[PDB]
DNA sequence: TAGGGTTAGGGTTAGGGTTA
């Protein structure tokens, strides 16, 4: 059904009660204690009604957290860094040595930063056909994170509406100064200019590895996608944008060729044609030998924002959270099951509190009489809902997670002599 | 807000009579200033016997040292499991020339009181 | 109270000045301005919350009503 | 000696109106490229907002004044009044340092800007020596009416490189003065420098 | 015929929920 911007509070009020995961939450959270009070030095930021925005707010505990959580519903969930002291008491101690000192590396992706490249929506629309550039953008990122530098535990998170958000979360990367991740950025990062550049691609003769990798596994993709969905050289006006791209020595020999033209794929089997006898035939051109290849990086490779890296006291959106406009829930996305992820399959606030609904009507007739806690009847609650394959994705990450800990402990034995 | 700071002769917490977690301020006089590691030791005689206390300081930096002279501490409590009992401190100031047993017998005064108080519920 | 603003200049000759007598009893007794005969449920200009720029004045009491 | 080692912009007050006029007159080139974006779509993105803010704070704009002048530049950008006092002369407040930690900001320098976070689509912050098309920049030149010879040694120092003597060439073409005479470091220098001139 | 001047005097209220 429609989602109605005055029916959330009760539903928001509901989930908070009985659907939020607060024990696989509070494990990830707290690292398991290696380190003394690591999770009792986290800030959180809430997001009261009437657009009231609040920081600074610790936890002491597991239980201290599932209450405050019940009184005060609030509307966005956000994770910040772990500080030398409370947040609660920040006025407590002398000013300066109050400091950040160990956050998450995440990433994030707006869909809206296409929009000159796209043409299949309009603004905050989304179609089925786009989603394809996020998917490859996530395999283009999640392979190079996995190969190049090697990290183990990834977990990506759907915003919500437009976004998807990377949550590195290994050991030897917390600890990273601010340099370091900016050189990760950079190194990440292809699609450079402001407005007024056109070009977004200026590369030479020479072709880094990782630039072969991300053409190498972005053919497969941009053929379909481009040529059929979006039909990027369909108008006139569109091969006249597509030309700026190209040095002018052969905009109207291109010009014609799209006229005689019927379809995009001509088209673009003409741009081929035209581009390869030109390498042959190149004199004094300081432009670069991948013509083909540089106009596919710059209508499809992602674009990433240094900004929401850089720092170490920022913000962003915590998973499982429930978005103002659309009701959808943040779940986790499966890594091998990328291909099969419809956005607008996600379970929404309403839809799951019907299902609450109708799993209440089952137990009027099938589980009675249970002198058990809110524990276990909340498990059963969140295992009859419909996040269930949400859940078990979250946990076995989390499993990883205490494989990779007991692993390295059981280095830490090896090395200390300890048996 | 935080929890009050009661007051707590060094050798009673040198014995580790107090819960951990605790909030406590205490005296002593310093001995040594463990630069690298931001460690402070100081100790506090009783008749025949010098207790030490160890403090972390990594709250009040900067901070100059005054080397044998007497310190007043107040923070929290946590008990490590091979260093023993460090206070974390958050104030952290120096006091020279009050003679300590006038502060003894005031606190002996003021828990008595308390205690007679304590005595009508 | 308003200020007028009119026409700027200055005039040297003859200038004839008049006054309205009672404009308030006179806008009270035309309107039948009273606090059983007026009601409070408008938008105009006086009496809202601090929603925006836009209040609440009542608006003319029907004169067709009881005086 | 530490001393010694220890190492050792407030322009009277303005009107509402004649910011244009400012703009087209004293608004060096690693600025005016943002008025202009501003008086056109009437709507700015945060890099660019904390950078005009901090610049008009710096040249005399009283905490009234700059209220008025972005709940106007933003009613023109068909917004809700209720909205702009909830979100945007929310922020303003604590950008002048008004209440919350109140720590005063200082505009940020025509190095620092140059060197900045590099603008994204939706963007316009960032001076146009560094960050624009020389085609781009070359007929934004020819509409502030820039000669050939200062519009070719324009181009031979962006070519060098040297964005801070191009701004100079600039300023000495726009205000009809053969040399400029002060290096140029930070736009409230140039601001005040133009404001003697006028 | 015994002290001076003898006078009653301040006596309210102010607002969190924030980062470059």
């Amino acid at each position: 059904e429609t989602f109605d911007p005055t029916e959330l509070p009760e539903l928001l009020k509901l989930y908070y009660r009985r659907l939020f995961p607060y024990s696989q939450y509070y494990r990830w959270l707290n690292y398991g204690g290696v380190i003394k009070n690591y999770f009792q030095h986290r800030e959180f930021s809430f997001t009261l009604k009437d657009d009231i925005y609040i920081r600074y707010q610790s936890f002491n505990n597991q239980s201290d957290l599932e209450k405050e959580m019940q009184k005060m519903n609030p509307y966005k969930i956000d994770i910040g860094a772990v500080y030398s002291h409370r947040p609660n008491q920040h006025n407590t101690v002398k000013l300066g040595a109050f400091q950040a000192q160990e956050k998450e590396l995440v990433f994030d992706i707006d869909m809206t930063d296409y929009d000159d490249v796209r043409r299949c929506c309009s603004s905050a629309d989304i179609c089925p056909k786009c989603w394809t550039l996020m998917t490859m953008a996530i395999r283009i990122i999640d392979r190079a994170l996995k190969e190049d530098f090697g990290f183990k535990h990834r977990l990506w998170v759907y915003s919500g509406r437009r976004g998807v958000h990377c949550w590195v979360c290994d050991e030897s990367v917390r600890k990273l100064s601010s340099a370091v991740r900016s050189g990760i950025v950079e190194y990440l990062s292809l699609v450079k200019g402001g407005q007024d550049v056109k070009k977004k691609v200026h590369l030479s003769e020479k072709i880094h590895p990782f630039i072969r990798k991300s053409i190498n596994i972005i053919k497969k993709y941009f053929e379909e996608y481009a040529l059929v969905n979006q039909d990027i050289l369909e108008n006139k006006e569109s091969w006249d944008k597509i030309l700026a791209l190209v040095p002018e020595t052969i905009h109207d020999e291109l010009q014609q060729s799209f006229q005689k033209s019927h379809n995009s794929l001509q088209r673009w089997e003409h741009l081929k044609k035209v581009a390869s006898r030109y390498q042959n035939n190149i004199k004094n051109d300081k432009y670069g030998p991948w013509l083909e290849w540089e106009i596919m990086l710059q209508y499809c490779f992602p674009r990433l924002d240094i900004n929401v890296s850089k720092g170490i006291n920022h913000l962003l959106k915590s998973p499982f959270s429930v978005h103002p406009k659309t009701g959808r829930i943040s779940v986790p996305i499966d890594l091998q099951k990328v291909d099969q992820f419809d956005p607008f399959t996600v379970p929404t606030i309403s839809f799951i509190c019907r299902e609450l609904d109708a799993i209440s009507t089952n137990e009027e007739e099938k589980e009675e009489n249970e002198a058990e806690s809110d524990v276990k009847h909340r498990t059963r609650d969140y295992k009859k809902t419909s996040l269930a394959p949400y859940v078990k994705v979250f946990e076995h990450f989390l499993e990883n997670l205490d494989k990779s800990r007991k692993g390295e402990l059981l280095k830490k034995s090896d090395l200390q002599k300890d048996f | 807000l935080p929890k009050p700071g009661t007051y707590y002769l060094p050798w009673e917490v040198s014995a580790g009579q107090v819960p951990d977690g605790s909030t406590l301020r205490t005296f002593g006089r310093l001995c040594l200033y463990d630069m690298i590691q931001s460690r402070v030791t100081l100790m506090a005689q009783h008749g025949s016997d010098q207790h030490q206390v160890l403090v972390c300081t990594k709250l009040v930096e900067p901070f100059h040292a005054q080397v044998g002279s007497l310190y007043i501490v107040l923070g929290e409590l946590q008990h490590q499991q091979d260093r023993g009992s460090v206070v974390k401190a958050r104030v952290l100031t120096c006091v020279e020339g009050m003679n300590l047993p006038l502060l003894e017998q005031a606190i002996r005064e003021q828990r008595l009181y308390k205690q007679e108080r304590g005595g009508s519920q | 109270g308003l200020v007028l603003d009119p026409k700027v200049g200055f005039y040297d000759k003859f200038i004839l000045l008049l006054d309205f007598n009672s404009l308030y009893p006179s806008i009270i007794q035309e309107f039948n301005i009273c606090f059983t005969t007026v009601q409070r449920v408008a938008s105009e200009a006086q009496k809202v919350t601090e929603d925006g720029e836009q209040e609440q004045i009542p608006e003319l009491p029907d004169p067709s009503l009881e005086m | 000696l530490l001393n010694h080692l220890s190492h050792s912009g407030n322009v009277g007050k303005i009107s509402l109106d004649q910011i244009d006029l400012l703009s087209t007159k004293s608004f060096p080139p690693c600025m005016r490229q943002l008025h202009k974006a501003l008086r056109e779509n009437h709507h700015l993105r945060h890099g660019g907002r904390m950078q005009y803010g901090l610049f008009l704070k710096g040249i005399g704009l009283t905490l009234e004044q700059a209220l008025q002048f972005w709940k106007q530049e933003f009613i023109k950008g068909k917004m809700d009044p209720d909205k702009f006092d909830k979100g945007y002369s929310y922020n303003i407040r604590h950008s002048f340092g008004k209440e919350g930690k109140r720590t005063d900001y200082t505009p940020f320098s025509c190095l620092k800007i140059i060197l900045s976070n590099p603008p994204s689509q939706g963007d316009y912050h960032g001076c146009p020596f560094r960050h624009s098309d020389p085609e781009l920049l070359k007929q934004k030149l020819q509409s502030y009416k820039i000669s050939p010879g200062g519009i070719s040694q324009i181009l031979d120092l962006v070519k060098g490189t040297h964005y801070q003597v191009a701004c100079q060439k600039y300023f000495e073409m726009i205000h009809n003065v053969d040399d400029c005479g002060f290096s140029l470091n930070h736009p409230n220098q140039f601001f005040c420098e133009s404001q003697r001139i006028l």
